[PDB]
């Protein structure tokens, strides 16, 4: 939450450089550019184990949806309404051996978790593409 | 004329580590046995045959690589003149079947007994069948290295090694003055059963990639010290030599009373009587005098090695005292130790390094000595027999041994200082079938170390050349492990080194262009770079695994297929988008390695040396293929090794004005080889090679030329078979020189030409029109290649000459079918010329032999046995006799 | 005419004295070490027949000078054989033949 408005906002990106300049800070011996997005690619796997590899369609269309300047409760909706539009590709061999793997974690299917977990990867993944190419 | 295709079994080869050979220092005592007892063999297991065999072996060539090979398939021993067996009725080496007789002539049976000796200093190898000897011996090989004791088998086997020295003796009392064959252990180190030249090894996890071994050569056991001739031992020096010995000895009086020992004439403990409890001035001379001569030399090196003494004080030595001793010193004929005191002063630990030098010239002193009056090593100690199990130089020996070494010359040492004086090859290359080559996508897989060393994981083009090192040229990106070595055509540090067991992975995103690698169980960084570490490789043509095993190293590469069985994958990997190399693959990856056979292959063109070029010949000049240098302005120069790439079987197995009479019915050619002037004719040498032929050497001479002879004689002589065989008959071309030529650099040509008869097998040479001396004879039957290796030196170095001379027909007449009455020189496009390619890429197979080995107890031996058949579809390329 | 080599001890008092039908097991190769012809391939004996030929009577004496359990290691000449025209695809005229019988005796 912290990088998504960092990225949705024109000071907060504005004011970090203007503060490692002006602090002299190194930001690269910590590491061993240097901003919040180091933490956020140091930290979107672990964030990405609840991806549910048969939601991998879900992700797709979601992505977009962000990409349409959609709010919160615009997404959440548009997600609610495609609850049938699961993976349902088992029969691939690509999901295959991603079902088996999932299936074998040590660990532990509510609908209200399927749809917060999706939109809140995709509000994370969507951003870092738009700033992938910079 | 076409290929065939036929079905084959596999063999393979044990041995135990009891290494054998000899050439000058005490490494064997001469005479050694072998023992094997067969006790049940089951004849066509599968329906082509049974393999059974035991013999010898040479460690300088022996690698019987399963699948291939030479011939129609398995290769045991039995297989190119490094080997040597004897089935039950015949006895081959250099893929041919030499029958011989025995009482009783039968193939190897269930429950018999196998006997063999090797003898040396007179080169032969006599075997035995149970009860009865064999008509038949070796006499003339070419040793130069030692000598494993070895069978062979297919399938369907079960024999015990019966080497002997415990409970379970030989069946047959040995003939006398041989050795039992329970010696020659090599201590620190076992008597196990193991492969020879193994590449592929079943560890707990599955598949072992095994790297080339390490062993010890016939020059190795010999004791070499420091040259101690002319060094020039002062008297300053000098005048220490006794007080030295004395303090010596009487330690070594003080060590063996530790024991209990006490004076008196005769040995063996039990009695406690040896003679060693005396002064310097009262031992009895033989002793006497190698004590102080050893005391001598011991100084002798201290000076030659460097480290000049000087005077450091005097007042000190003068004033040095004895030290007190206990009651348990006395003893009962009432000699007491004097030990000088040790603890005024201490070494440099400088000093300290250099503690061991010396220890190992004494040592390999006492080796040099002991071998001069003719001891040799033995597992039992035996002093009546002159076998002592401590003549190894200094290498092989026990911790035990080299530190009662070292204690002694470090206690000779502090008391010298205490006086003042102060003192001041191959690798191999495994990779995946080219086929599973992916030009575009996101796979990973986890390569294994266990062993620490030089190793390389990455990926490569799939045409990577199996002889350059690998990452030294642009077509392979590989990582080394041994100091984190990024490895594309330098070595700037990248990561750091790994340790033994972790895993090491190999990460490629072919649609960003980047190869990525992780340490055990974390991504790891470049010096001062980000990830992503080879920076927008081009695609190329795909891209494949390979991994590089150094010396005496194993490896574990996964290629994935068992994602549940991978150590990784799940903290790094399929969190990005990623895909196993295997991961949808019912058959497992068939791997494809470097192997280290020197196999004839034909010459590349556009080669940067050794240009080729053929001539068409004239009414005065026959056809003519000659050998051009291109680069003589600042290239290495190699020992070349080349011949023709067709044969030419000996048949019958049951002016110039040419006359149809004769020349229509002869069997003789002629074909010449005619050297260039700058080329010196010494390093020329023109003869015929089999198609067994592998050496290659880089100080090849006529000398080390691979040559065994067989007598199938009989218990009253008759010498009558006594036949010889080898792989290279040829001459030397410095032979052919003038006495007056040398001094100088030659300016004419010498042509050799070649003269075989296939009607009788019989060969000889011509020189400029001149006879030679020297001549072959070979058994009908048989392949003879046109072949000459030659060392450049000059721009142009050979060119080859298919003529004709006086009623003798051309190389051609018999090289093909059609011209076999055609008198005139021809070169068809299929005579081309090959060198001698240093290795090459082969395929392994995939699965492998069975074999179990265990100790069946101490009395039945080693156990050795198989139970499973495994067959292979061979093609056998005729003309050059491999498969 | 051939010869009688054998490879395997075997038993003696087998000899096959006429009319009955013997039954062998036949690997056959020609020099060089090339082979042609092998019915351990097939996995079925030859069954071989006395008195009526219908094959090579060296191969057929070669086999009558054997017994239970003998291997023997033929080697017939090209006399008593497929003779100067050879059998035409297979066998080279004029040519030694190796035979790798042994004898089951089956009848
Ligand atoms: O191998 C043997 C031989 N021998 N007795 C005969 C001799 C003669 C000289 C020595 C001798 C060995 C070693 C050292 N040293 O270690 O300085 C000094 C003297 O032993 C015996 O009882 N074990």
């Amino acid at each position: 939450e912290i990088f998504i408005y960092w990225s949705k906002s024109h000071n907060f990106k504005r004011e970090e450089q203007n503060f490692v300049v002006q602090n002299e800070i190194n930001n690269m011996s910590f590491l061993t550019t240097s901003l919040i997005v180091a933490t956020l690619k140091k930290m979107l796997p672990i964030g990405l184990n609840m991806c549910a590899p048969t939601d991998q369609d879900l992700i797709m269309l979601a992505k977009t949806r962000y990409a349409l300047k959609d709010t919160d409760e615009e997404v959440r909706e548009f997600l609610q309404n495609n609850l049938h539009l699961q993976g349902k590709v088992e029969g691939s061999p690509s999901l295959r051996w991603q079902m088996a793997l999932y299936r074998g974690l040590p660990g532990r299917d509510d609908p209200e978790k399927i749809v917060r977990r999706v939109q809140e990867v995709s509000a994370v993944l969507y951003h870092l593409e738009q700033t992938e190419h910079p | 004329l076409l290929l065939q295709t036929n079905l084959i079994n596999y063999v393979t080869s044990i041995r135990p580590n009891i290494f054998v050979g000899r050439a000058e220092g005490s490494t064997q005592y001469g005479k050694w046995y072998f023992e094997v007892m067969v006790d049940e063999v089951v004849p066509f297991l599968t329906a082509q045959a049974t393999h059974l065999r035991v013999g010898w072996a040479l460690t300088e060539g022996y690698s019987p690589y399963p699948g291939g090979g030479e011939g129609w398939g398995g290769n045991g021993v039995g297989d190119d003149l490094y080997s040597y067996g004897f089935d039950g009725l015949h006895l081959w080496t250099g893929h041919v079947a030499r029958p011989v007789t025995s009482p009783g002539q039968h193939l190897l049976a269930p429950e018999d007994v196998v006997s063999c000796c090797l003898d040396l200093s007179v080169p032969s190898i006599s075997f035995r069948i149970n009860g009865c000897p064999v008509q038949g011996v070796f006499e003339a090989f070419n040793l130069d290295g030692l000598f494993f004791p070895v069978v062979s088998f297919s399938a369907g086997v079960k024999v015990r090694f019966l080497l002997g020295g415990r409970h379970g003796e030989f069946k047959f009392l040995p003939p006398p003055g041989y050795a039992p064959c329970h010696e020659a252990v090599l201590p620190r180190e076992r008597l196990r059963l193991e492969p020879i030249k193994e590449y592929r090894r079943e560890g707990p996890r599955g598949p072992h990639l095994v790297g080339p071994s390490r062993c010890l050569s016939h020059t190795d056991f010999v004791p070499c010290p420091v040259d101690t001739v002319q060094i020039v031992l002062p008297p300053h020096l000098e005048r220490i030599r006794e007080k030295l010995a004395e303090n010596i000895h009487e330690l070594w009086a003080l060590t063996r009373i530790e024991q209990g020992w006490t004076y008196g004439p005769v040995r063996d403990d039990n009695k406690r009587l040896h003679p060693c409890l005396v002064n310097f001035h009262s031992l009895p001379e033989p002793e006497r005098n190698y004590n102080l001569q050893m005391s001598g030399e011991t100084l002798k090196t201290l000076l030659a090695l460097g480290c000049h003494v000087g005077m450091a004080d005097e007042k000190a030595e003068d004033n040095l005292k004895k030290t007190k001793l206990p009651k348990t010193y006395m003893m009962s004929n009432g000699y007491k130790p004097a030990p000088l005191d040790l603890s005024h002063v201490r070494l440099t630990p400088a000093q300290t390094t250099l503690v061991d030098r010396l220890a190992e010239n004494g040592h390999n002193v006492w080796a040099r000595d002991r071998v001069a009056q003719g001891w040799s090593y033995s597992a039992v100690q035996d002093i009546p027999a002159r076998r002592n199990p401590r003549l190894v130089p200094y290498r092989l020996l026990d911790e035990a041994t080299k530190r009662s070494n070292r204690d002694s010359l470090c206690q000779a040492v502090r008391t010298l200082l205490g006086y003042g004086y102060n003192i001041e090859d191959r690798v191999r290359i495994f990779r995946a079938e080219k086929s599973y080559t992916v030009q575009s996508g996101r796979w990973y897989f986890e390569f294994e170390a266990v062993t620490t060393g030089e190793m390389r994981v990455g990926w490569a083009r799939p045409e990577l050349r199996p002889d350059v090192e690998l990452g030294a040229d642009e077509l392979a990106y590989v990582f080394n492990g041994h100091r984190g070595q990024r490895w594309h055509l330098g070595s700037e540090p990248f990561g750091r080194p790994w340790q033994s067991g972790d895993v090491v992975g190999c990460m490629i995103d072919l649609t960003e262009n980047t190869i990525i690698f992780t340490l055990n169980g974390e991504v790891l960084m470049s010096d001062s770079g980000s990830e992503t570490a080879f920076r927008e490789i081009e695609i190329g043509d795909g891209f494949l695994p390979v991994c590089s095993l150094g010396p005496g190293q194993v490896g574990h590469l996964n290629l994935g297929q068992d994602v549940s069985s991978l150590r990784f994958f799940a903290i790094c990997g399929l969190q990005e988008g990623f895909e196993p190399f295997a991961i949808n693959m019912q058959r497992p990856v068939t791997t494809w390695f470097s192997k280290s056979l020197p196999q004839f292959e034909p010459v590349p063109p556009e080669h940067p040396h050794y240009e080729v070029a053929r001539m068409d010949g004239t009414v005065d000049t026959p056809p003519c293929l000659r050998l051009a240098h291109r680069t003589w302005g600042s290239q290495n120069s190699l020992v070349e090794m080349l011949f023709l790439r067709l044969s030419l079987p000996v048949q019958f197995h049951q002016d110039n004005r040419d006359d149809p009479e004769i020349i229509l019915n002869t069997t003789t050619y002629y074909y010449s080889v005619r050297v260039f002037a700058g080329q010196e004719p010494s390093c020329v040498w023109v003869g015929w090679v089999t198609p067994d032929y592998h050496q290659h050497d880089m100080n090849f001479d006529l000398s080390k030329v691979r040559a065994v002879t067989v007598t199938m004689g009989d218990e009253q002589g008759n010498v009558h078979s006594s036949l010889k065989c080898s792989n290279c008959y040829m001459v030397w071309g410095g032979d052919f020189v003038s006495p007056g030529q040398q001094g100088r650099i030659s300016h004419t040509d010498l042509v050799i030409g070649c003269l075989v008869d296939l009607a009788t097998g019989l060969m000889t040479f011509t020189a400029n029109g001149k006879e030679s001396n020297t001549f072959f004879q070979v058994e009908p039957n048989t392949k003879l290649f046109p072949a000459v290796f030659v060392l450049p030196t000059h721009q142009n170095v050979i060119q080859f000459e298919l003529g004709k001379q006086k009623n003798i027909m051309p190389l051609s007449a018999a090289m093909f079918l059609s011209e076999r009455k055609n008198p005139a020189p021809q070169c068809p496009p299929r005579l081309e010329v090959q060198m001698l390619m240093p290795v090459s890429w082969s395929r392994m197979p995939n699965h492998f032999l069975q074999v179990e080995t265990r100790r069946a107890g101490e009395r039945l031996g080693w156990a050795v046995q198989c139970q499973d058949p495994l067959t292979m579809m061979a093609l056998h390329i005729p003309e050059e006799n491999r498969c | 005419g051939v010869e009688i080599e054998t490879i395997s001890p075997g038993d003696g008092r087998t000899f096959p004295k006429k009319g009955q039908t013997c039954v062998v097991h036949y690997t056959g190769m020609l020099q060089n070490g090339k082979k042609f012809d092998s019915s351990r391939d097939r996995n079925k004996p030859f069954k071989f027949r006395i008195g009526k030929q219908e094959v090579i009577k060296g191969f057929e004496e070669g086999a009558a000078q054997m017994s239970l359990g003998q291997r023997a290691k033929l080697t017939c000449t090209p006399d008593v054989a497929y003779g100067a025209t050879g059998h035409p695809g297979v066998i080279p005229p004029n040519a030694t033949l190796i035979f790798d019988v042994e004898l089951l005796n089956l009848e």
